[PDB]
């Protein structure tokens, strides 16, 4: 439909809706293993279930565009996968569990 | 300075009045994103396109 | 070593020093290493050894061709530390000189661009103009370049009394200059060929590698962190970003072009809007004295006593303050302990970034290729090396 | 005590990457003297090498060792592919520099604060 | 009179011997205003070559460490004002070509004996007077000859000063390794007797100059006719094909009688600009090496000569083509050593 | 897994100096005293340690004093005497620590040099 | 006085909380200083993780890498602090993320979540003597082929240890031991009297 | 607000068009009239020794002291020229003179080591120091571009009266 | 005339800091401390 | 204190007078805090200086010129926070950013007082005390400085 | 051209 995205690189993806379903909906999946109250679960998890609420709700992509932000509908798609992978890294990351080691004493003191 | 000749060989030869502008000066919890995410710049009204 | 070649540090093609060491199958280039720290001289060590004032004319070293703009970044970063701001008119004179500044790199990087190509009369044509230029800045500050006008609290003495006339007559007139040189390359039927489809570089890998200038806005991506946000008071005036598509050296060049256009609109608003006022803070803390004032009172004397001998005596923090110069993000990390002479001063030089990705832009490239995309990154060794 | 390591457990790995780094150097010792065109003997060169491996003999920490061996093997990439040239590699040799001595009554005759 | 020494020893520091060197242009100069600089020593060096010629020495010494002196040997004041405030001269003033205007007895009687007699009048604490060795007043080259006329009458106008005797030297930018690379361009290189039978003993030119300098700084050497010689002895047998051998240049000894021969330095000698070959030098070539019974030079002055094979690669590379510039000393055979 | 080493962090090898210049070299740890000539107090807060003192000839061309020591006007500043102490250790220099000595409390009121007694 | 906005102070504070609950196990401390920027401090084991979620996160993209330093406090056991400014072309905002990094502890390298950092870590190796495993090649950038010692490091002489000048006995550039002719004179700045913190 | 720079029917019209500008090079021929055109103009050039390029008062120059109408040096010695000089030039030691008045027994700009920022001249309380005008003093060695008292102060007396007239031009100004 | 007289070195901001010298004892001339001027109450 | 000033009224000047060849009074500097007027007859047994006059010509100089003779002389200077009263010697010789200070011990009596002394490119340029409590607290003799 | 005045 458009010619092609401001971006030089990204290239127009038709099916854009198709496609975006897709991986919002892997995202949730990939979430459903994050431990419970994990931190990452509930933020993104939140943050995709409204992405694609929005997705499935508009059938027009500028508007679509326009209710996500996202600037062309191409690089939502890229921030989209992009999450995807984070999400597969962070499980093997393990973020949610306690901090590794408190600073050494005096470390963060600026005045010196 | 040049004689209008002369000049006009410049002006011809260039496509423009030089004469105007002349080499010679004389005298639960929402997620938070970091800030409201950026509204796409608009299209320059006096020229969208070179 | 596949003919491993250093493109050599003398070579009127490099940019002041710059060995690439290029390993090139016959004349295709393979891969493009290149060296840097020819020009390193310590500049972030030795402002530790300084008091903030003192500091000043360094900044103004570390990429000369823009010779304010860079001063105007420390000025920021300095001025955010006091939580002091300077003037109203003294905005307006950085915005107005910070644009003639942009204007002479542009016509620098442009015209040097050309020369490497092999077109030469470009230069000689707006190097006219440069001239010109330059003795604004002698008739503000004194010298022709390395002015130490922008200081941390404003500029340093306010316009002579009728400059801005002339900064008007030249700005009258200076289109046309840009408009001769396009006449000349920005459709020859040769500047495009070796300049167009020559390093493109990707949207997503430009923000990857940090590219973060006209490299960036010539991708596609808009960003100008003028308008994204705003210092001093390029936020009053009205420009366009000249974005660009299909982001290779002929598109950039022609946003560099453009933005030479864009500041001539920014310049004619300054002179048509720039405020009665003073130019330095009003703070004897930060500014110095007025000389008849340090000259009959007394308090006035301490302060430019204490101010040139020991200095701003910053308070305790860190800042990174980003300004748009015109090669790109001009950025100072300046650390600060409570001490009149700063603790760190990283300057980020939008151009360490640049030269990186020579290596992905120029592959599968011809020798003559390396030549115009070192070019199309405006690379001043001094930021680099810093 | 109780120090994460860097590429060695314990200075005994360590001194493994020792050995590859010394005996990379004497193979290239050859090289170089051909390649600058430098004006010194390969044996006299090799027992240069000897000498900086062991100036750092006395460390006996393993992740200081590691580091050493890194700053090592960037020395000899520089040294191979000349990016140093034939000024930074005599520079190891001092020649032009004239030695002091370390005897007492020398240093005395010489030299305020020795 | 006099600085005390203070500073680490390199350059920008003091060690207080402002001396005039009239000779500093030369080969063997070169080298002496190096030392003199490094150390920190206040060097006068008087020059009759135009500027552009004297810039080489200007970059080894520190800043207001070398003055540079406009100096004519014919006109007496020159020399006058150039000891006047030096408190060491060192007089290496010499050629092999007699010049149109300068006598082998000017060069080295006459010229420097008028210097080391203003030297006195001025009070300069010591003078170095160089003269070459084995200089008989007998010897049959005119040069060597003159040369010991002259350490004679400088001992009156000076007396109890220095008199190093130099054998020829071994440098960069020498002759002896040099001219013997060159004969090259002669499809023949001529050796008088074959090359036998005129041992010689070359020495390192650094070893020359660092001896002298050392000269400047040590009261041992008063009167003292030293002979900086070298660390091994030569027939010129070897040497002539050695250095061919380093150059990787073909030898070929020709025998030629040194009475024909004289002829051909004559023919040289006849060329205006700076004969390459000198009657005068040719017999010096074939004058062979007196052996050592006099006051020690090298090593008693303090430095250890330094062999010639050691350096010889560096002097004798600039001789070799495109390939063989690239072959080094050890790969390479080093000619025997004949003390004889 | 971490590992084990009893040997004091020394980092002179990896630091880059000159031999000379670190077994030659005396550093004192030492807290600024102050001005008399002035009555602030605070530039005697933190912990300088500071290089032994080198040649300072004077230059014969210009008179000005010249120096061939490095270390000399480096002083670095540390907070506490035994961060200070540290970097002398894995430096390698000679560390002498001077305690710091700050002012006895004084008793001061105004009435009592009124007193004609005394 | 800045024009400061407390609009801002507000909504990056509240990001600050986001990541330090999103990232329980890295961060520890997180402030919005004056000056309105965030500094989000983390243990040094969280470079890659922390970088990596504000390079990859819906509502936190932080796309390019402004800057890479490493202020030495030779005070601070661990001497470096690896400052690393990013900045977000979505959310138009920067966040600092700083570690510490000791002299012979190294640091893992973030080349793979932004490759601008290939030439500044470089950069840290050559001043600072900071190592980052897994980098694609660190090598002396800034330095001399030769050249011994980080020069950043507060404890380096400014002036250094070697000086080159061309030696004509050996024809060749010649480094030896630096010598000056007038010390950098080391003027004492520091007033004995303090500000009271306003 | 954003620009395109460069952001974009085939009709024989349209195509001949385009084919003559590939076939008979006419664009080239374009840039070639430009640089006729200025063949004409008159060439911007000045003869370096008889004409001069224009520098207004504030130029910085030459380091010149200057002395007071009755011959006394304005420099007393407050030494604050050194303390903000950034490049360590200037060298300031002092004693009284006789005369019991404080003055500098040895003033040395190093010129060599100078970036001519013109924060000396700034600094002066007396405004002793100042920038001259003058730009011309190339020097053949090194030692004579180190400047001792009596050069600047004879700097000072050469160009007084120059000095005089843009410090008083500018003064207004500072 | 006046026991106490200033000295702008001459010319205001061109002068010096202005200073107040005491001419009050003919004993002693007041100089100014920048400009060496004698002044006689 | 204040960036300006707003006394546009005009100053006064005192004479200055002779104390001593060792300290310079140029007492137009004075702000009459009376801490000479103290330590010279507390810490010092002079009870020689003293204030005479009242109102705006306070002025704290002997009445009659008789010099301020006495050991532990030299202190008033380190103790006038104002500079109307210095050291004579060191009248103009440096200035304090430049003096490089190394804190060493006197010789010259066998007290053995802490003191500072303050060099500037190799030469001493002045010695001033530095606090011990128990030997010297902040005062030194006339003749070790 | 500092000053316009001869
Ligand atoms: N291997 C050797 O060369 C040996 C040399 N010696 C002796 O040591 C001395 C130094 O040798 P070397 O340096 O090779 O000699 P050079 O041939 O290099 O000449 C030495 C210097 O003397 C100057 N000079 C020559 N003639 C005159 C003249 N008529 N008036 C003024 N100056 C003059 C030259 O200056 P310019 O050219 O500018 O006129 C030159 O710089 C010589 O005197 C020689 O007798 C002894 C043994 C071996
Ligand atoms: C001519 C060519 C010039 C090339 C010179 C070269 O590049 C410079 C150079 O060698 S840089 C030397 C630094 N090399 C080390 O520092 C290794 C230290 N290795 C250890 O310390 C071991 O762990 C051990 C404790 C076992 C030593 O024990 P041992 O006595 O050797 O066995
Ligand atoms: S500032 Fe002006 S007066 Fe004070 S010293 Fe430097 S020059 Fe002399
Ligand atoms: S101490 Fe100094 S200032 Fe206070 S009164 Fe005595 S003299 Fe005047
Ligand atoms: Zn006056």
């Amino acid at each position: 439909l458009k010619k092609t995205t401001g971006l030089v690189g990204l290239a127009v993806c038709d099916t854009p809706h198709e496609r975006l379903t897709i991986l919002y909906t892997k995202t949730l999946d990939i979430l459903k293993h994050f431990p419970k109250h994990a931190a990452y679960r509930k933020y993104t998890e939140q943050i995709t279930n409204e992405k694609l609420d929005m997705v499935k709700a508009e059938p027009d992509v500028k508007k679509l565009e326009a209710l996500l932000q996202g600037g062309e509908v191409e690089e939502v798609i890229l921030q989209a996968e992009k999450e995807l992978s984070l999400a597969r890294k962070m499980l093997k990351w393990k973020p949610w569990e306690p901090l590794v080691e408190e600073p050494p004493a005096n470390q963060w003191k600026w005045p010196i | 300075s040049a004689t209008r000749v002369i000049q006009k060989l410049r002006n011809w030869a260039s496509g423009q009045d030089l004469q105007a502008k002349l080499q010679l000066r004389y005298q639960e919890k929402k997620a938070v994103t970091p800030a409201p995410p950026m509204k796409r710049w608009e299209l320059s009204k006096d020229q969208p396109y070179l | 070593t596949n003919m491993t070649l250093n493109f050599g540090p003398q070579h009127p093609a490099a940019h002041g020093v710059l060995r690439l060491v290029l390993e090139l199958s016959g004349e295709m280039v393979r891969k493009c290493d290149p060296h840097i720290g020819l020009l390193h001289r310590g500049t972030e060590k030795l402002i530790e050894y300084k008091t903030y004032l003192q500091a000043l004319p360094y900044f103004d070293r570390l990429d000369y061709v823009s010779m304010m703009c860079n001063e105007q970044a420390y000025s920021i970063a300095v001025e955010k530390l006091l939580n002091i701001q300077p003037p109203p008119r003294a905005q307006w004179i950085r915005v107005l000189f910070g644009e003639i500044t942009r204007i002479l790199n542009h016509i620098m990087a442009v015209t040097t661009h050309a020369l490497d190509i092999g077109a030469m009369t470009p230069f000689f044509w707006m190097f006219e103009e440069r001239e010109k230029m330059f003795e604004f800045y002698e008739r503000v500050s004194g010298a022709r370049m390395h002015a130490a006008y922008i200081r941390p609290g404003g500029v340093h003495q306010d316009l002579p009394l009728g400059l801005l006339d002339d900064i008007y007559e030249f700005s009258k007139n200076f289109s046309l200059r840009i408009d001769e040189v396009e006449e000349m390359l920005t459709n020859n039927r040769i500047w495009r060929n070796r300049t167009v489809d020559i390093g493109v570089v990707t949207a997503e890998d430009a923000l990857n590698y940090g590219f973060s200038g006209v490299m960036l806005r010539g991708s596609g991506i808009q960003w100008d962190l003028r308008k994204t946000q705003p210092y001093d008071v390029y936020d009053q005036v009205e420009f366009d970003v000249p974005i660009g598509s299909r982001g290779d050296c002929y598109d950039r060049y022609l946003c560099r072009v453009e933005e030479m256009r864009q500041s001539l609109r920014i310049i004619e608003q300054c002179l048509n809007k720039m405020p009665p006022g003073e130019i330095k803070v009003d703070d004897a803390k930060v500014s110095p004295p007025k000389r008849a004032e340090m000259k009959t009172s007394m308090e006035s004397l301490i302060h430019h006593f204490k101010l040139y001998t020991e200095g701003y005596q910053v308070p305790p923090g860190a800042t990174y303050t980003a300004i748009e110069a015109p090669k790109g993000e001009f950025g100072v990390y300046l650390v600060s302990d409570g001490s009149s002479r700063p603790y760190r001063c990283k300057i980020k030089a939008p151009g360490f970034a640049h030269l990186a990705g020579l290596d992905k832009m120029s592959k599968g490239h011809m020798l003559a290729d390396v030549v115009a995309i070192i070019g199309t990154q405006d690379i001043v060794f001094g930021e680099i090396d810093r | 005590t109780s120090v994460k390591p860097i590429f060695s457990r314990d200075l005994n790995e360590a001194k493994r990457r020792v050995r590859e780094l010394y005996r990379a150097w004497y193979r290239e010792v050859p090289n170089t003297v051909h390649l600058m065109q430098l004006d010194i003997t390969v044996k006299q060169g090799r027992d240069k090498v000897r000498e900086m491996f062991m100036k750092n003999a006395h460390v006996t920490d393993p992740r200081v060792v590691d580091l050493l061996v890194i700053k090592g093997k960037m020395e000899l990439q520089e040294t191979i592919k000349v990016w140093k040239q034939r000024t930074h590699v005599m520079r190891f040799f001092h020649e032009t520099e004239t030695p002091r001595p370390k005897d007492f009554l020398s240093k005395f005759y010489m030299g305020h604060d020795p | 009179h006099a600085v005390i020494p203070h500073g680490k020893g390199g350059r920008s520091s003091v060690s207080g011997v402002v001396a005039t060197v009239f000779g500093a242009t030369g080969f063997l100069g070169r080298y002496v205003v190096n030392h003199l600089g490094r150390m920190g020593s206040q060097v006068i060096i008087p020059y009759r070559c135009d500027v552009y010629d004297i810039m080489h020495l200007r970059l080894m010494g520190d800043l207001g460490q070398l003055t540079f002196l406009e100096w004519d040997a014919r006109d007496k004041d020159s020399i006058r004002k150039a000891v006047q405030h030096s408190n060491v001269v060192i007089n290496l003033i010499g050629r092999e070509w007699e010049t149109r205007n300068f006598d082998f007895e000017d060069v080295f009687v006459n010229i420097p004996r008028a210097i080391a007699q203003a030297s006195k009048e001025a009070g300069v604490e010591r003078f170095i007077h160089v003269s070459h060795l084995n200089a008989s007043m007998k010897s049959s080259s005119k040069s060597l000859r003159s040369k010991a006329v002259g350490e004679k009458e400088v001992r009156s106008v000076f007396p109890e000063a220095i008199i190093i005797r130099p054998s020829d030297i071994f440098g960069r930018e020498d002759r002896f390794l040099n001219h013997f690379a060159n004969y090259r361009w002669f499809l023949a290189v001529p050796l008088v007797s074959l090359g036998f039978k005129t041992v010689k003993q070359p020495v390192y030119v650094a070893d020359v100059s660092k001896g002298i300098v050392n000269a400047t700084k040590d009261p041992d050497a008063v009167g003292k006719t030293f002979a900086f010689t070298g660390p091994n002895r030569y027939l010129l047998f070897h040497l002539v094909k050695y250095i061919f051998g380093m150059t990787h240049r073909t030898f070929i000894p020709y025998p030629l009688p040194l009475f024909v021969y004289s002829w051909i330095g004559k023919l040289f000698g006849l060329s205006p600009f700076e004969p390459w070959t000198t009657k005068d030098k040719v017999e010096r070539i074939h004058i062979s090496d007196v052996m050592p019974t006099d006051l020690p030079g090298l090593e008693d002055l303090g430095v250890q000569p330094t062999p010639l094979e050691l350096k010889s690669i560096e002097v004798l590379r600039r001789h070799r083509t495109y390939r063989w510039l690239s072959s080094e000393i050890e790969e390479t055979k080093p000619a025997k050593t004949v003390n004889y | 897994q971490l590992i084990t080493v009893d040997e004091k962090l020394d980092i002179t090898t990896l630091t880059g100096v000159p031999e000379e210049h670190i077994k030659t070299r005396k550093v004192r740890i030492f807290v600024p005293a102050r001005n008399n000539m002035q009555s602030g107090v605070n530039n005697t807060k933190k912990w300088k340690m500071e290089f032994d003192t080198r040649e300072r000839w004077e230059n014969p061309l210009m008179g000005w004093a010249s120096t061939a020591d490095p270390l000399s006007n480096m002083v670095l500043t540390f907070s506490a005497k035994e961060d200070a102490i540290a970097f002398a250790e894995k430096n390698g220099w000679s560390y002498d620590v001077e305690e710091k000595k700050v002012p006895k409390p004084k008793s001061k009121s105004y009435g009592a040099n009124f007193s004609w007694n005394k | 006085v800045r024009p400061r906005s407390d609009v801002t102070h507000k909504q990056l504070s509240a990001f600050g909380e986001y990541v330090a609950e999103i990232l329980p196990k890295y961060v520890q401390q997180v402030q919005v200083s004056c000056l309105d920027e965030l500094e989000i401090c983390i243990h040094p084991d969280g470079v890659i993780p922390t970088l990596t979620f504000l390079r990859d996160h819906t509502n936190a993209q932080f796309k390019s890498l402004a800057d890479l330093t490493a202020v030495d406090v030779p005070t601070r056991q661990n001497r470096f602090e690896i400052v690393y400014n990013l900045l977000s072309l979505r959310f138009n905002s920067r966040i600092r993320v700083k570690t510490y990094a000791d002299e012979l502890t190294p640091i893992d390298s973030i080349v793979s979540v932004h490759i601008a950092a290939n030439w500044y870590e470089r950069e840290v190796w050559d001043m600072f003597g900071v190592f980052f495993f897994n980098h694609p090649d660190l090598r002396r950038i800034l330095t001399d082929y030769g050249f011994e010692g980080h020069p950043f490091r507060k404890d380096f002489p400014l002036t250094g240890y070697v000086e080159l000048r061309y030696d004509d006995e050996v024809k060749r550039v010649v480094a030896e031991p630096v010598e000056l002719a007038q010390e950098f004179r080391k003027f004492d700045l520091n007033s004995p009297w303090e500000a009271f913190p306003a | 607000t954003y620009k395109y720079v460069n952001k974009k029917e085939v009709d024989m019209k349209s195509a001949t068009d385009n084919a003559a500008r590939i076939l008979m090079w006419t664009e080239l021929i374009r840039g070639l009239g430009m640089t006729l055109s200025y063949l004409f103009r008159e060439p911007a050039t000045i003869n370096y020794p008889f004409e001069k390029g224009p520098l207004s008062p504030r130029f910085r120059g030459e380091h010149a002291l200057r002395r007071y109408p009755s011959g006394e040096e304005r420099c007393i010695a407050c030494k604050l020229c050194e303390a903000i000089c950034p490049a360590q030039a200037i060298t300031i030691e002092a004693e009284p003179r006789a005369d019991g008045s404080r003055r500098t027994t040895r003033y040395d700009i190093d010129m060599t080591k100078c970036i001519y920022c013109g924060f000396c001249q700034e600094a002066c309380p007396v405004d002793a120091i100042v920038e001259g005008p003058n730009f011309e003093f190339s020097t053949e060695t090194h030692e004579e571009l180190l400047y001792n008292k009596e050069k600047l102060l004879n700097n000072g007396d050469k160009w007084e009266a120059e000095i005089a007239a843009n410090i008083q031009a500018d003064y207004l100004y500072r | 005339e006046h026991r106490i007289i200033a000295c702008d070195g001459g010319g205001g901001a061109l002068g010096h800091p202005k200073v107040y010298i005491n001419l009050d004892k003919e004993t002693k001339t007041g100089t100014c401390g920048y400009c060496g001027l004698q002044f006689k109450q | 204190g204040s960036d300006r000033s707003r006394f546009l009224e005009g100053k006064r000047a005192v004479e200055d007078k002779n104390i001593g060849p060792l300290v310079k009074t140029i007492m137009t500097r004075c702000i009459q805090c009376t801490r000479c007027i103290r330590f010279a007859s507390e810490i010092a047994g002079v009870d020689d200086l003293g204030t005479t006059g009242r109102g705006n010509d306070m002025q704290v100089g002997t009445y009659i010129e008789k010099m301020f003779m006495s050991e532990l002389s030299g202190n008033v200077i380190d103790i006038c926070p104002v500079g109307a009263l210095t050291s004579k010697p060191y009248a103009f010789t440096a200035r304090p950013w430049e003096t490089r200070k190394t804190e060493s011990i006197d010789v010259m009596d066998a007290v053995g007082s802490n003191i500072v002394v303050s060099t500037r490119t190799g030469e001493v340029m002045r010695i001033l005390p530095r606090m011990h409590e128990d030997i010297n607290e902040e005062w030194i003799s006339d003749k070790t400085r | 051209c500092m000053t316009d005045d001869p």
